[PDB]
């Protein structure tokens, strides 16, 4: 119980890459426009 | 509402100001971002037409 608990936790690093990878996306058509 | 697509890219601040038509962009809120909006495709025609005004041609 106590190590699936420290990996669930750990499961907010996973939507955080999410969210960046989303404006590295963004950027990147901006940068691929020049 | 404004154009059919506004928010294409990152934050979903943007996508809320889309989905709920918000009448205002402040400046100072549009400094702190980029590309808030793309209009740029290669398919259609928005909120225009154009063989109008036989004014200019006789000129």
């Amino acid at each position: 119980e106590t190590k699936v608990d420290r990996i669930l936790s750990s499961q907010s690093l996973i939507q955080t890459i999410k969210n960046d990878i989303v404006g590295l996306k963004a950027g990147m058509a901006t940068l691929e426009g020049m | 509402v404004w154009p059919p697509l506004n928010l294409p890219g990152n934050a979903s601040k943007g996508l809320t100001e889309l989905m709920n038509d918000n009448t205002e962009i402040s400046y100072e809120f549009t400094l702190k971002h980029w590309k808030e909006v793309s209009l740029i495709k290669f398919k259609k025609c928005f909120d225009a037409d154009a063989g109008e005004e036989l004014s200019i041609f006789m000129k």
